[PDB]
C-alpha cells in the first residue's frame, strides 16, 4: 500500500431509516462481527458497510476547487485576467480571486475561474 | 513518578529548607549548603528510585540558633494528601523525643480538619504548614524582595520610645503572608524591612504582623 | 506565488501586512527627509519648526512632501465592504 | 479621594488621617519635589585604573617642579606622613562606597535626581573668584577633606543623638553623600577645579544654605499633591494606540486602560504575562531554549492530533483496516489474554510528524500519559516512530471478573461509542502533555538585543552588557515557571499583581507595582519624579493587603465615615455607621 | 556465546527478535548468527530493565519494529555486519533510528524548519536614523502621538531600545 491513498472512507450521516425516515445509529451485534444502524423508535435494523462512523480534523480540507461555484465568474467587480490559456479552453478571461471564506486561515494562493462557456472550468494555481 | 527527575525536586528542597533554617539563625554546615544533587545522591544515598525512604528518612533534626533553645524539627510526609492521624503519630514522635519546634512539608493538599487541629494545638505547641512547591525555589533571593530582618521585642521597644508611636499607628504586614510564612514568624512582632532607593539610596521601613 | 515564507514569528497574512507597512512608512519617510534637506534658510515654516515652537518635521512632510498611509485601530483601512474599501476599487486589492 | 488625609508631620514622617505611618520622612528622604534635579553620577566610572588613576591624589609625584603645578601648597605637604594615611582613608571609602553604588543601580545608570547641582555651584565658585583655570592655588587639601566631614554633619535632615536615628541619618543621606564626596575630592578640586580657599568655602556655605532650604516642610500637603501629579500625565497621550515592537505586542496594555487596571488591583489583567530568563547553556542555545520552552508550552493533545476516527473491529487479527494488520502482527503479545475481553469499538488517532517533532514529544510518554490518567481500563497500544504514518491505536477494557452482568450492569446500558466520544471528548481537552497549566498556546521567544538587560560586572569593573535570550509568556502561573529547571528564580518577572503578591509577598508588590507605574509613565514619554509615585504605592500596601483605590478597597479602610460618605457609597456607609 | 534462559517469556522474544532480523534474508549475503545476536540484545536490554515490565517489552518492541523497516534495511545490514554492538543497539542513538539518509534528511530538515520557527521571533522598527547620546549608536526608534495639543505639541520622541536612553527632537 500507499500514502498516496486518499483519505475518504465515507463519513456518511444519511441513509437514515427507510420505514419512518428517521435517524439512524450504530449498535453491535457480538455474535457476528456485524455493525447495525438502527431506528431507536422502531424494530428496523440493517447492517452497516464501513466500520467508520466517525471522524475529525482532516485539518487540511483544502476546499480549494469545491463549493466554489462556476457563477461567481459574471461578477463584474472581479479582477479579469489577461493572463492567458485556461487549462481546458484555449482560451484567456480567467477571473481570478484570494480565499473568500474565513476558513481560509492565511491564504494569499489565487483562484482562477475560466468564464467562457466551453468550461466554467475552475482551478488553482 | 519515578524518575532521577524526582529526586533533584527532594535535593531542590532540602536545600531550600535548610538555608530557611539558616536564615532563621540555627547552626547549620557551610557543606550541607554547598551539597550538590550528585553529591547528595551518594551522600544520602538516594538509591535507584525504587526502594526505600520516599520521605521518611530524609527527615532531619536542626540544632540551634545562637541563643540555645534547642532543636527544631523538619519533618517530610509520604502520602499525597496528610491526614490527622498521621500528624498526631508524629505529634507523639515529637512530644516524645521533646521537640522545641516543628516545621511540616506536605506532598500536596490538606485536609481542613488536619488544619483546624493544627490551629487548635498551637497554643500549647507550635507547629508550621508549608505547600512544597513553595519551597521548591527560595524567595529571599528574588530580585524584588528585600532584606528582611526579624527583631527581638526590646530592640521593637527601643524603636516605638525613639519616635514616640504605637505599634497599632505601623505599616503592617498579614501572617499568612510568604514572606512571613517563611520566617514563620508569629503574630504580634515586628519585622523590619531594609531597601535599595532612588533618592536616599538607602531606606528602611518596619513592619508589624497581623 | 505562494513563495514568501512566512517570518517566524507571525502568518503569512501578517507577513505580508507587516512588510508592505515597513515598505510604505520606509517611502514616506525618504521622501519626507528629502523635503526637509531641499528647504531653504529663508522658509519661516523651517523657523516656526526649528525654534520649536509649532508643529514638527513630520507636518513639513506632510504638507510638502507626501501624506502617507492612513490608519484605524493600529491597522490599514479596513474593507467596509465584502473585500473592498470602497466601491471605486477591485475585490481584494490589496495596494497602497 | 485616597490620598488626601496624608500629609508631611512636623516630626516629618508622612501620615494618613487616623495618625498611621506612611514614610517615616517624605518620599523616603525628607526633600520636597519642587527643588530636585537631574545630575551626573562621576563613581560609576566603568574601568578600575581610570577610576584610580583619575580619583586618588598622588604621592609619587615626579621629581620635577611637580606639584608646584596646580599648587604651590604641596611644597609644604610633600613629607607629612598623616596625610598620606588620611587621603588613603578618603580613597579607600571611596573606592567601598563606588562598590556599595553599583548593588544600589544594578542597571548601571549614572543619572539620579538630588538637590544642591554641584558642578554649577563649582563652575559658580571658579565664576565669581575670579579664578585661572592654569596658575598655583593655596588650597590645602586637608581642609577639604575636614571641611567635607564636617559639612556632612551639618547636613542633617533629621535630629540624630540616638543610635537609631543616627543610623537613620547616615542612610537616609547616602546617596548624597557619597555624591557629594565623590564629585568634593581633593584630586578632582586640584587637577580639575582649582578653587581657592574661600572659594572653596564659600561654596560649602552654599551648598549648606541651598541643601538645608531644600529640605520638605511639615504641613505639606503631599498625599492630595502627588495625587494630581500623577493624574496630570495620565490625561496626556494615547488612549490605545498601538506601537509595533518585536514579535510581541498583543502584549502589555498601555496607558490609561492600563492605568485603570493596574490601580483597582484587577483579578483579571487583559493582558496577563511573565518574562522569564534562562540560565546555564540555555542562556545562549536555540536548541537549549526550545527544550525548556517545550516543558513550558501548555500544550493538550487536540492541539498536537492531525485526525481521529471511530473503527468496527472485534478481532484485530482480522483488521478492517487491511494497513493495521502489521501492527497486529507486532501486537499479538502485549495482554494476549485479554483480547478475548477488549471491546470491538475502535479508536484510532493520526499524528502530525512535524507537530510532534516541535514539542519533541515521544509516542510511549503519550501512551503512559492517557493510560496513567484514565486508567488500566484505557488500553492503549502505537506504532514504530519510523513510520511516514504515525498512528495511536486505542481500545477500551474493563475489569474482567466483576462485569458478569450481575444484576444489570450499573452503567444503566450506556452505548460503548458514545462513551468512546467521552474519551476522546475529555481525552484532548484535558491530557496536559508536557505542558503543566495555563500559559496557554501563546509562548513569545525573544532576543534580547533589544533594551538594557542581561548585563553584569567585569573583572575590569565595567559594565559590560551581554546579549542572551528570554522568554515572554502570555501566562499567569508564575510559581510553577519559577519552580521548573533552568528557569532563572531571581530575575523572572510579572506585569500581573494578585499573582505576585500570593508568590512574592507584600514587599515585592510594593516594587513591582512602583515598575509597573513606572513603565506606563516612561512610554508616554512624560517623566513623574519618584516621590509621589512611591507615596501612592505605599498609600495602597500600607493596610497589609492591597487596596484597589475604588469603594470597595479604599471604602474599607478604618477612616472615619463622614470621610467615607464623600466617596461614592456615601447613603449606605452612614446607614452603617 | 550467549546466556541461555529459563523463562518462557524471554525466550520468545528471543526467536521474534530473531525472526525480524530474518527480514529480507539480509543475514544470509552476511552469514552472520543472527539467533545468537538477537539473545545478546535481549540480555542488553534485561541488563537495563531487569524486568518483564511493559517498558521492557515496548523497548524490544520498538528495536524490533525498527528492525523490520522496509524505508532502512542498511540500519539491519549495519546491525548485521557487527559495526553496531547489541549493547549500542540497547540504546537509540536517534529518535527511532534513522540514519543512512532518507529519514535522517527528512528528521534534519524538519529540525531545521521547528528551530526556523524561532530564528529572528521578529524584531525591528526600522527607522535607523538618529545616533544615541550614550551608547553612540545609531540603531534606534521613535513615537508618534497625540497631534496639534496645547502645550506639548506633537514632538517627534525617539528611543535607543539599545541601551533605553530616550529624547525628542528637543
Ligand atoms: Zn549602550
Amino acid at each position: 500500500m500507499e500514502p498516496d491513498g486518499t483519505y475518504e472512507p465515507g463519513f456518511v450521516g444519511i441513509r437514515f431509516c427507510q420505514e419512518c425516515n428517521n435517524m439512524l445509529y450504530p449498535k453491535e451485534d457480538k455474535e457476528n462481527r456485524i455493525l447495525l444502524y438502527a431506528c431507536r423508535n422502531c424494530d428496523y435494523q440493517q447492517e452497516a458497510d464501513n466500520s467508520c462512523i466517525y471522524v475529525n480534523k482532516i485539518t487540511h480540507e483544502v476546499d480549494e476547487l469545491t463549493q466554489i461555484i462556476a457563477d461567481v465568474s459574471q461578477d463584474p467587480t472581479l479582477p479579469r485576467t489577461e493572463d492567458h490559456p485556461c487549462q481546458k479552453c484555449g482560451h484567456k478571461e480567467a477571473v481570478f480571486f484570494q480565499s473568500h471564506s474565513a476558513r481560509a486561515e492565511d491564504a494569499m494562493r489565487l483562484y482562477y475561474v475560466c468564464t467562457a462557456p466551453h468550461c466554467g472550468h475552475r482551478w488553482t494555481e | 513518578m519515578d524518575d532521577e527527575e524526582e529526586t533533584y525536586r527532594l535535593w531542590k528542597i532540602r536545600k531550600t529548607i535548610m538555608q530557611l533554617c539558616h536564615d532563621r539563625g540555627y547552626l547549620v554546615t557551610q557543606d550541607e549548603l554547598d551539597q550538590t544533587l550528585e553529591e547528595f545522591k551518594a551522600q544520602s544515598g538516594d538509591k535507584p528510585s525504587e526502594g526505600r525512604p520516599r520521605r521518611t528518612d530524609l527527615t532531619v533534626l536542626v540544632a540551634h540558633n545562637d541563643d540555645p533553645t534547642d532543636q527544631m524539627f523538619v519533618f517530610f510526609p509520604e502520602e499525597p494528601k496528610v491526614g490527622i492521624k498521621t500528624i498526631k503519630v508524629y505529634c507523639q514522635r515529637m512530644q516524645e523525643e521533646n521537640i522545641t519546634r516543628a516545621l511540616i512539608v506536605v506532598q500536596q493538599g490538606m485536609t481542613p480538619s488536619a488544619k483546624q487541629s493544627l490551629v487548635d494545638m498551637a497554643p500549647k505547641y507550635i507547629l508550621e504548614q508549608f505547600l512544597q512547591q513553595e519551597l521548591l525555589i527560595n524567595i529571599t533571593e528574588h530580585e524584588l524582595v528585600p532584606e528582611h530582618v526579624v527583631m527581638t521585642k526590646e530592640e521593637v521597644t527601643e524603636l516605638l520610645a525613639r519616635y514616640k508611636l504605637r505599634e497599632n499607628q505601623l505599616p503592617r504586614i498579614q501572617a499568612g503572608d510568604p514572606v512571613a510564612r517563611y520566617f514563620g514568624i508569629k503574630r504580634g512582632q515586628v519585622v523590619k524591612i531594609i531597601r535599595p532607593s532612588e533618592t536616599a539610596g538607602r531606606y528602611i521601613t518596619y513592619r508589624l504582623v497581623q | 506565488n505562494n513563495e514568501l515564507e512566512p517570518t517566524p514569528g507571525n502568518t503569512l497574512r501578517q507577513t505580508f501586512e507587516n512588510q508592505v507597512n515597513r515598505i510604505l512608512n520606509d517611502a514616506r519617510d525618504k521622501t519626507g527627509s528629502s523635503a526637509q534637506k531641499s528647504l531653504s534658510e529663508y522658509n519661516n515654516f523651517k523657523s516656526m519648526v526649528v525654534s520649536g515652537a509649532k508643529g514638527s518635521k513630520i507636518n513639513i512632510s506632510q504638507v510638502i512632501a507626501v501624506v502617507g498611509q492612513q490608519n484605524v485601530e493600529g491597522k490599514r483601512i479596513p474593507f467596509g465592504f465584502k473585500h473592498r474599501t470602497l466601491p471605486h476599487f477591485i475585490k481584494d486589492d490589496y495596494g497602497p | 479621594k485616597s490620598m488626601e488625609s496624608v500629609m508631611v508631620k512636623y516630626d516629618a514622617t508622612v501620615r494618613n488621617s487616623i495618625n498611621q505611618v506612611v514614610q517615616l520622612r517624605y518620599g523616603e528622604d525628607g526633600l520636597a519635589g519642587e527643588s530636585v534635579e537631574f545630575q551626573n553620577l562621576a563613581t560609576l566610572k566603568p574601568s578600575n585604573k581610570a577610576f584610580e588613576k583619575k580619583f586618588r591624589f598622588d604621592y609619587t609625584n615626579e621629581r620635577a617642579l611637580r606639584r608646584t603645578l596646580q599648587e604651590d601648597l604641596v611644597k609644604d605637604v610633600l613629607s607629612n606622613a598623616h596625610i598620606q594615611n588620611e587621603l588613603e582613608r578618603e580613597f579607600e571609602r571611596m573606592r567601598e562606597d563606588r562598590e556599595v553604588l553599583r548593588v544600589i543601580f544594578p542597571t548601571g545608570d549614572s543619572k539620579v535626581v538630588l538637590p544642591c547641582n554641584l558642578l554649577r555651584m563649582i563652575w559658580n565658585a571658579q565664576k565669581i573668584f575670579h579664578i585661572n583655570p592654569r596658575l598655583p592655588s593655596d588650597l590645602h587639601p586637608i581642609k577639604v577633606v575636614e571641611g567635607v566631614k564636617e559639612l556632612s554633619k551639618k547636613l542633617v535632615i533629621v535630629n540624630g543623638d540616638d543610635p537609631l536615628s543616627r543610623q537613620a541619618q547616615e542612610n537616609a543621606t547616602l546617596l548624597f553623600n557619597i555624591h557629594l564626596r565623590s564629585t568634593l575630592c581633593s584630586r578632582r578640586m586640584a587637577e580639575e577645579f582649582r578653587l581657592s580657599g574661600e572659594a572653596f568655602d564659600w561654596l560649602l556655605g552654599e551648598i549648606e544654605s541651598k541643601f538645608n532650604q531644600a529640605i520638605a516642610h511639615p504641613g505639606e500637603m503631599v498625599g492630595a499633591l502627588a495625587a494630581q501629579s500623577l493624574g496630570e500625565p495620565a490625561t496626556q497621550m494615547t488612549l490605545n494606540t498601538f506601537h509595533y515592537a518585536g514579535v510581541s505586542a498583543k502584549n502589555v496594555t498601555l496607558g490609561v486602560p492600563r492605568l485603570k487596571e493596574l490601580i483597582n488591583i484587577s483579578k483579571k489583567p487583559k493582558t496577563p504575562s511573565l518574562t522569564v530568563f534562562l540560565l546555564g547553556q540555555s542562556a545562549r542555545d536555540a536548541e537549549r531554549a526550545k527544550d525548556i520552552l517545550c516543558r513550558l508550552e501548555h500544550t493538550t493533545l487536540r492541539k498536537v492530533t492531525a485526525n481521529t476516527a471511530i473503527y468496527y473491529d472485534p478481532n484485530p487479527q482480522s483488521t478492517v483496516v487491511a494497513e493495521d494488520q502489521e501492527w497486529v502482527n507486532v501486537y499479538y503479545e502485549m495482554p494476549d489474554f485479554d483480547v478475548a475481553r477488549i471491546s470491538p469499538w475502535l479508536l484510532r488517532v493520526e499524528l502530525d510528524r512535524k507537530h510532534m517533532t516541535d514539542r519533541k514529544l515521544t509516542m510511549e510518554q503519550i501512551a503512559e500519559k492517557i493510560n496513567a490518567g484514565f486508567g488500566d481500563d484505557l488500553n492503549c497500544i502505537f506504532n514504530d516512530d519510523n513510520a511516514e504514518k504515525l498512528v495511536l491505536r486505542i481500545r477500551i477494557m474493563n475489569s474482567d471478573e466483576n462485569k458478569m452482568q450481575e444484576e444489570e450492569e450499573v452503567v444503566d446500558k450506556m452505548d460503548d461509542d458514545v462513551f468512546l466520544r467521552c474519551i476522546e471528548s475529555n481525552m484532548l481537552t484535558d491530557m496536559t502533555l508536557q505542558g503543566i497549566e495555563q500559559i496557554s498556546k501563546v509562548y513569545m521567544h525573544l532576543p534580547q538585543t533589544d533594551n538594557k538587560k542581561k548585563i553584569i560586572i567585569t573583572e575590569d569593573g565595567e559594565f559590560k552588557a551581554l546579549q542572551e535570550w528570554i522568554l515572554e509568556t502570555d501566562g499567569v502561573s508564575l510559581m510553577r515557571v519559577l519552580s521548573e529547571k533552568d528557569v532563572d528564580p531571581v530575575r523572572t518577572t510579572s506585569n500581573d499583581i494578585v499573582e505576585i503578591f500570593t508568590v512574592l509577598g507584600i514587599e515585592a508588590v510594593r516594587k513591582a507595582l512602583e515598575r509597573e507605574l513606572y513603565h506606563v509613565i516612561s512610554f508616554d514619554g512624560s517623566y513623574v519624579n519618584y516621590r509621589h509615585l512611591a507615596l501612592l504605592c505605599d498609600t495602597m500596601t500600607c493596610r497589609g493587603h492591597l487596596m484597589a483605590i475604588t469603594r470597595h478597597g479604599v471604602n474599607r479602610q478604618d477612616t472615619g465615615p463622614l470621610m467615607k460618605c464623600s466617596f461614592e457609597e456615601t447613603v449606605d456607609v452612614l446607614m452603617e455607621a | 556465546r550467549a546466556p541461555s534462559t529459563s523463562d518462557s517469556v524471554r525466550l520468545k522474544c528471543r526467536e521474534m527478535l530473531a525472526a525480524a532480523l530474518r527480514t529480507g534474508d539480509d543475514y544470509i549475503a552476511i552469514g552472520a548468527d543472527e539467533e545468537e545476536l538477537g539473545s545478546q540484545i535481549e540480555e542488553a536490554i534485561y541488563q537495563e530493565i531487569r524486568n518483564t515490565d511493559m517498558k521492557y517489552k515496548n523497548r524490544v518492541r520498538s528495536r524490533i519494529s525498527n528492525l523490520k523497516d522496509a524505508k532502512n534495511p542498511n540500519l539491519r545490514k549495519n546491525v548485521l555486519c557487527g559495526n553496531i554492538p547489541p549493547d549500542l543497539f540497547a540504546r537509540m542513538t536517534a529518535e527511532e533510528m534513522a540514519s543512512d539518509e532518507l529519514k535522517e534528511m527528512r528528521k534534519n530538515l524538519t529540525k531545521e524548519a521547528i528551530r526556523e520557527h524561532q530564528m529572528a521571533k521578529t524584531g525591528g522598527t526600522q527607522t535607523d536614523l538618529f545616533t544615541c547620546g550614550k551608547c553612540k549608536k545609531k540603531n534606534c526608534t521613535y513615537t508618534q502621538v497625540q497631534t496639534r495639543s496645547a502645550d506639548e505639541p506633537m514632538t517627534t520622541f525617539v528611543v535607543c531600545n539599545e541601551c533605553g536612553n530616550r529624547w525628542k527632537f528637543c
